[PDB]
């Protein structure tokens, strides 16, 4: 069991002090992927029935916002997303 | 692995990179002996009545009333931020085990009752020309099970030699209890 | 080493060390509350909180505590502090509880005063073994005469009401309750008194209040308890009422003395017990229900208990109620408590619609103990009785053909229609065990077979007057020698015969 | 080996050991509590800590207690001293007469007999009932099983067999209660010291001579934790397979509400981390009962007949517990509240019961040729409920209306007053041997009693009271 | 207090809060947003976090946004000035004739009564209809079945019980309706105005005079959230309670489905992630139920 | 290493073993050298033909009205006590006559009798069976 914010490529920034967080409200970085679902880390901001953009055109809705993650329903398939990939605002 | 395994390996990676490794390495030694004998930063640590306000001003109070790197520094806020600090001590165990790792090991062993400083320095030099580690600290124990002859444990974990009497003897008799 | 430092930054460090005897709250929810502390503290036990409200002890976990809280779930806080009681869950026994309706807790709520203290008995409690224990021997007198003569309640028993919603189980209850008085009133020993316990579970408020005034107004008080843990109260309360009044009693039990608890709602308790489990994410079963329900009402129920004469040779009874669904008695808690208790009484929805009432059948109602919890003077009666009702139960197929029917058959179901009629009784009027012999005596001799259906009443009421005007001393001595000699046999027959000619009658 | 408890749930501890774990099954003491409460591993979970099940109450434990390994599991002591006593799961009488002063102790858990060593000969019983007598032969040196609901006669039925068997059985004898009434419980213990099965004498000095006695005793009750109750069974099974092992004698095993020792397993499950099955029963379901079921087996040095009483949770025959139980009997008798509530006692239902001593080289061809017959007869009757309840028994032809008749009349006929329920009957017993069974049975399949009427064999017996009663009923 | 949200799952709001948390059952206010948002807690969960069921819809919601704890849970306003409004749960009229101008509030979670404050006499209500008084005698204190629908004469039913209560008993009355259509809720509004059981008289400025009535209304419509369906009745009975209390009347309690009740119920529980029971139902079913009707 | 496996071959005629090939009849090992794959591939479309020869399963309903081929797969539902095992251990018995009249392999029937869930009683009973009719000789369970 370990949190988005926990995996080792952040934690690395952190025990190096990297303050890095000026990283908007709009931009996240997609975390897991799979059956029309996403999660994403950031958006602290979003608005619950949001939409979102990825990086390859396609959208979807903000519906389970949570404490680490947030999650997002596709309006296509999966093949255009894949981790690592960025989400912003509309 | 571990959620101490990922701390553990974030800490390695980033003190072998950036600031050092001795001064963390004496941190994480003297963190784990504080733990160990206070008898009341532990239970700081375990309970929730304590705010996180007060938890970070504590750390920062300990960091500039001791040798504190910024790292470690770093390590307890997000282990407060993300509510792992009684994870403390099992960090510090697997720091120690995979790890503390390139200076020098820490071993545990174990004997009857109290050895000799020839056989105690005839056991250290060997288990040196074992390990070709050129820094052991180690550890003395007393266990009677085994009954005299010397157990320990190297810690890595996948190495523990049993040199002992007790075991050699009942893994003998329930080999030699096979079937002709 | 550096305590210093901690009681420098967070004052107040130095308090907060000793979590043998005080803990923390962390979480809330669902009448559960964990805590961080408490090390010490047994399993089982008692917890107060800030507020006074209480708890008890359930799991401990390595770090963690779960506790029950005795309450709703509004006077208890993250953050709250909690001390040790240093006792198990215990209620309050003895003299000082009767005529006192009190919460699961020993708390009272009809405003009179505080409770005397024992030393508090323990609640979850063990039962007796099986070489204290004795056979049923003598009879518990309810003043129901179908019950008293068909379905004999014993001394030492544990005998179900099970029936559909609204067919007089609170009334039969009530009855067994009120017709101590006169046995109580009449004896001054502890020996042959019988005290009583009413456990109401899940019972409308209402409802309770209407039954202690109708107590208090037949002075039905002095002798029972009562304990209340109603459907606005919480989960944990009803879960508990049951165990506190077997509690209560079994200081009657032991003490010599003897008594009767009547749980007047278990299916409330398993209800209760499901929500609390579910509630604690335990697995689901049948129904819902988990496994340790027939654990939960056997606790309770095995300490109904006589024992025997090394022992004191105290008794406990019970009484425990049951509601059905369309009288489905193949469902799981019927079943479970069936394969609990040594007996069973039935109630119909059809013939408390039709008129009779109490509406006990008795072909499904049966009894373990039976005779010995009997006297003699009834036996001889009863058994009859009991006879001739399996007759007429039998030949009632055919009963719209008995002018085609031979004179026996039409015989037996005049007898049978006769004593049914019989057995009907009204609400909080119960009846001697010498007026029952006489009753059902005048019954089997087919004085009443000529005599029409409906007279029957007023026949018995005339009957019951005559006897308790003139022949009293035929009622001393049936109850003094328990037992039909010929002579009192033929005082009642020339009683009856005096009877039936001062009255007039439709036949 | 010292231990420490470290958590407690309900009727479940969790241990902790530093230098030496023991293993699976091994018994630990606990000792800062008033009683003698004892703990059997069942899992381990790592960081040197163990699971285990208490045989008695929690309440009082402390986080940190000690606990004592005793490096073996349970203990039951044998011999012929445990004959004519009672004795809990861990061997302590609570019969209130002295110690168990046996020499040697078994342990409560031992693996089953091996396939060579197993014999499979055909006996045969005398029950004195004319239902299982006939129609579900019971098998000396097999299992047998009772199932039924609540309230159909499995307590009288099981008291009735030993009243029919153990007392004109000359060997020796046990009895399991696994939760079943201490009332019961405590008749069953003054029943036998009445009829002479428990022969107890108190000598001068305040001890005790049970020499003479037939029938040891288990009970683990309904007031007892579930460690309590899924342990009984297996203490009894060693008590009997000592007697079956050394001694070499044929035992009988006389066990009420096995079903029990399932539902301890699921009021337990939830409390070890198990994750449920269908109606909430374990996965462990089959084996935990194949385990003990193995152990009760005829072999070449001695033999247990059994007698279980298997509970129906809400008259379910489908239920996990006795579907799985239904594999490992050789006879079976299935009690039914249909024909309990038309006052027919036992109220066996003779289709549902079956059994593997029925065939022709077993039992003789009449034997079987009968019991087939009444099997085909009570079928064809049940073919017409369903007609009968819509439109009549007027539809119906000349043959079937004969048909309904023999059935009813054979019916009638399957029942039996016994002794024991004379307390709640009045009537006496009647025992029925076999050939007098058979001889009516074979008269009403022929048709040498049409003339009789129907309430002429309702607790009867053989057919010579059934004539007198009907003669009586003429007039 | 002041807390912050820290996730939204539909009808589920969990807040954090620096100190002294709210108790279970207090209501909260959100800031930053129109349509003013209300949620009631109802589970503590540690870290200083609470879970709470929204009143309304949750969209348009933030991560951080702010929440106020009103340190008290719903508060009902009560007295003769709500004869003849509507109320939705939190007690704001929808009626749009102004607001309840009352002097007092009261809470929508109150304590039964308690053994003592209890009548043992019963007695029967005259009601003044003919079938009812014989067959089906009412009685006070009691709590009446109504099985049927409509084309039968139902809520003429009840305007005649209304009607004759207040004109016999004096005692005012009460109508709830839990998870009702809009459209008959509307036809119910207009059939009282019609028959006189609401006198809303206009004034000179505009305003509106509710002279004396014989029922206030309390609706939760069946486009609301689960969570308000299940607090409704608790609002019309605590209405209630203030007549039968203070005033000392013999009112009445009309409930439009009690069934509606029991599926929010089920619902709350199922969003809050209680194990149902056998055929659905929340596990709280019983104990819910008693906590409503023992008043 | 080994993937689990157990032995082949007419070493196992006449014999009884577990699930893992170690005998439990009492009398001697199990003399076979060559093993094979529990969990393998089944064989596919081509190295296959159709169901021409029949099985003698020695009863008249099936044998007449539910014929049984050389390579089928049937199923024999029921409930419990119906005779189901009557069944199979009729179709073992009626091939030793088959088998004694001839010394062709491509001919005889070899029968295996895999018993889950049974009781040691039951599975000794059966072999019992077997025993009394010489049906064993071309068996193994």
């Amino acid at each position: 069991k370990i949190s988005p914010s926990e995996m080792s490529r952040l934690l690395e920034e952190r025990i190096a002090g990297w303050k890095t967080q000026t990283s908007t409200e709009e931009v996240g970085r997609v975390v897991s992927v799979g059956d029309g679902i996403a999660r994403l880390f950031g958006l602290e901001g979003v608005q619950a029935g949001e939409l979102v953009e990825f990086q390859n055109g396609m959208t979807g809705m903000a519906l389970n916002l949570e404490t680490d993650n947030v999650g997002v329903v596709i309006f296509g398939d999966d093949r255009s997303v894949l981790e690592g990939d960025s989400v912003k605002r509309t | 692995q571990t959620l101490e395994g990922r701390y553990a390996s974030a800490l390695f990676r980033v003190a072998k990179k950036k600031n050092q490794l001795e001064k963390v390495y004496g941190d994480l030694e003297s963190v784990r002996n504080a733990l160990k004998d206070s008898s009341e930063f532990r239970l700081f640590v375990d309970s929730p009545a304590v705010s996180v306000q007060q938890k970070l001003d504590v750390l920062r109070q300990l960091v500039n009333r001791y040798k504190f790197d910024p790292l470690t520094g770093n390590l307890l806020t997000t282990l407060v931020e993300n509510k792992r600090l009684p994870m403390l001590a099992r960090v510090a165990d697997a720091f120690d085990a995979m790890y503390r790792k390139e200076k020098g090991e820490v071993k545990c062993l174990v004997t009857s009752a109290k050895p000799l400083s020839a056989q105690q320095q005839k056991e250290i030099v060997a288990a040196l020309q074992n390990r070709a580690g050129t820094q052991a600290r180690l550890i003395i124990d007393y266990a009677v099970s085994p009954q005299i002859m010397g157990g320990l444990v190297v810690r890595l974990g996948e190495q523990v030699l049993d040199f002992s009497v007790a075991t050699r003897l009942d893994r003998l008799q329930s080999q030699l209890l096979a079937p002709l | 080493e550096m305590s210093r430092l901690l009681e420098e930054r967070i004052a107040g460090w130095k308090t907060q060390t000793s979590t043998e005897e005080v803990g923390r709250v962390v979480s809330v929810g669902d009448g559960i509350a964990r805590l961080f502390g408490l090390e010490g503290v047994q399993a089982g036990e008692l917890v107060e909180f800030q507020n006074g409200m209480t708890g008890m002890a359930l799991n401990l976990e390595t770090d963690n505590v779960g506790v029950v809280i005795f309450g709703d779930d509004r006077s208890v806080l993250e953050g709250d502090s909690v001390k040790r009681t240093g006792r198990i869950v215990d209620v309050p026994i003895g003299p000082g509880l009767l005529g006192r309706v009190v919460d699961a807790l020993g708390n009272p709520i009809d405003g009179k005063g505080p409770i005397p203290a024992k030393e508090r008995r323990r609640v979850e409690l063990k039962a007796p073994g099986i070489i204290p224990r004795k056979s049923v021997h003598e009879p518990m007198m309810t003043g129901l005469k179908c019950v008293d003569a068909l379905v004999p309640v014993g001394r030492g028993q544990r005998e179900l009401i099970i029936g559909d919603r609204q067919t007089g189980k609170t009334a039969v209850a009530v009855d067994a309750i009120i017709n101590q008085k006169e046995i109580n009133d009449s004896t001054d020993d502890e020996s042959k008194k019988l005290y009583c316990i009413y456990v109401a579970v899940g019972q409308k408020r209402s409802t309770v209040a209407q039954i202690v005034k109708a107590l208090e107004q037949r002075d039905a008080m002095k002798y029972t308890t009562v304990v209340a843990a109603t459907a606005s109260e919480a989960a944990p309360l009803q879960f508990l009422a049951p165990y506190s009044g077997c509690a209560m009693g079994e200081w009657f039990r032991d003490s010599g003395r003897h008594c009767v608890i009547i749980y007047d709602d278990l299916s409330k308790q398993a209800t209760a017990y499901r929500q609390m489990s579910l509630l604690l994410r335990r697995p689901p079963g049948r129904e819902a229900y988990p496994g340790d329900v027939f654990y939960l009402h056997s606790r309770l129920l095995e300490r109904a208990a006589k024992m025997g004469d090394k022992s004191g040779g105290g008794s406990l009874t019970a009484l425990p109620v049951i509601e059905t669904q369309a009288g489905d008695v193949s469902a799981y808690i019927p079943t479970n408590v069936i394969s609990i208790t040594d007996g069973q009484i039935f109630l119909e929805t059809e013939l408390f619609y039709k008129g009779i009432r109490p509406a006990i059948n008795v072909g499904l109602s049966v009894s373990r103990v039976g005779s010995a919890a009997q006297v003699k003077a009834m036996k001889q009666v009863a058994g009859t009785m009991k006879l001739e009702l399996a007759q007429y139960r039998e030949v009632a197929a055919f009963a719209q053909f008995g002018s085609d029917l031979d004179a026996s058959t039409r015989q037996l179901l005049t007898r049978g229609t006769a004593l049914t009629e019989l057995l009907k009784q009204r609400q909080y009027s119960p009846m001697k065990n010498s007026v029952q012999v006489c009753v059902l005596y005048c019954g089997v001799k087919g004085y009443l077979d000529p005599l029409d259906p409906k007279e029957i009443s007023r026949f018995e009421s005339l009957f019951i007057d005559y006897i308790n005007a003139n022949h009293q001393d035929i009622l001393k001595t049936i109850e003094t020698e328990k037992e039909l000699s010929e002579k009192t046999e033929a005082k009642l027959r020339a009683a009856v015969d005096e009877f039936v000619a001062m009255n007039e009658f439709k036949k | 080996n010292h231990g420490r408890i470290t958590q407690v749930i309900g009727a479940v501890v969790d241990v902790h050991f530093d230098e030496q774990l023991p293993p699976i099954l091994n018994s630990l003491e606990v000792q800062g509590h008033t009683n003698r409460l004892v703990l059997e591993v069942a899992q381990h979970l790592g960081e040197n800590t163990v699971r285990t099940i208490a045989m008695d109450a929690t309440e009082g434990l402390v986080r940190g207690q000690k606990v004592v390994d005793t490096g073996a599991p349970i203990q039951v002591p044998v011999g012929v001293e445990t004959l004519g006593r009672i004795m809990n799961v861990i061997g302590e009488p609570v019969d209130e007469c002295g110690p168990v002063p046996a020499k040697k102790t078994y342990s409560i858990h031992r693996a089953a007999p091996l396939f060579a060593d197993q014999s499979t000969e055909p006996g045969l019983l005398q029950t004195g009932i004319k239902v299982v007598d006939l129609l579900a032969p019971y098998a000396k040196g097999g299992k047998i099983g009772l199932f039924g609901g609540a309230g159909v006669g499995k307590t009288v039925l099981i008291m009735e067999l030993i009243n029919n068997v153990a007392n004109k059985h000359g060997g020796f004898s046990v009895f399991a209660g696994v939760g079943e009434r201490t009332r019961e419980g405590n008749d069953l213990y003054h029943e036998m010291m009445t009829t002479g099965v428990i022969k107890r004498k108190k000598l001068e000095d305040g001890k005790f001579d049970f020499t003479g006695s037939k029938a040891a005793l288990v009970y683990g009750q309904m007031n007892e934790p579930p460690g309590a109750r899924a342990r009984v069974a297996l203490t009894a099974l060693s008590v009997a397979e000592y007697f079956r092992d050394e001694q070499g004698q044929d035992v009988l095993l006389f066990i009420d509400n096995i079903y029990r020792f399932t539902q301890a397993g699921s009021e337990v499950s939830a409390l070890l981390g198990r994750i449920p099955s269908a109606v909430g029963y374990q996965p462990t379901l089959a084996t935990d009962l194949g385990q003990l079921q193995e152990r009760i087996t005829t072999t070449k040095k001695g033999s247990i007949t059994s007698v279980q009483a298997v509970y129906v949770p809400a008259d379910d025959l489908t239920d996990p517990a006795p579907a799985t139980t239904f594999a490992h009997l050789d006879a079976t008798t299935v009690l039914s509240r249909q024909i309990a509530e038309l006052g027919i006692y036992p109220a066996v239902d003779p289709l549902d019961s079956t059994s593997r001593m029925l065939a022709p080289e077993i039992v003789g061809q009449e034997h079987y040729d009968t019991a087939r017959a009444t099997q085909k007869l009570l079928q064809d009757y049940k073919s017409l409920q369903d007609i009968i309840a819509i439109l009549g028994m007027d539809e119906l032809s000349e043959e079937d209306k004969l048909v309904v008749s023999r059935a009813r009349k054979i019916q009638r006929f399957l029942s039996q007053p016994f002794t024991v329920a004379e307390v709640f009957t009045g009537k006496p017993g009647r025992f029925v041997e076999l050939p007098e069974t058979i001889k009516s049975a074979q008269t009403i399949l022929r048709g040498e009693c049409d003339d009789l009427p129907e309430m002429a064999f309702y607790m009867c017996g053989g057919l010579e009271e059934v004539r007198s009663k009907a003669v009586k009923m003429a007039q």
